[PDB]
């Protein structure tokens, strides 16, 4: 069934997306 | 943090929002 998890680099675009011209900060795991 | 509340669970627009700067 359709995956709503949010993982790795969808989870760094999903940041870039909803940040916008805020920014942010990230740790990737790997 | 946002992997274990977006990426081993579900997560909601404005928990995702709380994580910018």
């Amino acid at each position: 069934f359709v995956n709503q998890h949010l993982c790795g680099s969808h989870l760094v675009e999903a940041l870039y997306l909803v940040c916008g011209e805020r920014g942010f900060f990230f740790t990737p795991k790997t | 943090g946002i992997v274990e509340q977006c990426c081993t669970s579900i997560c909601s627009l404005y928990q995702l929002e709380n994580y910018c700067n």
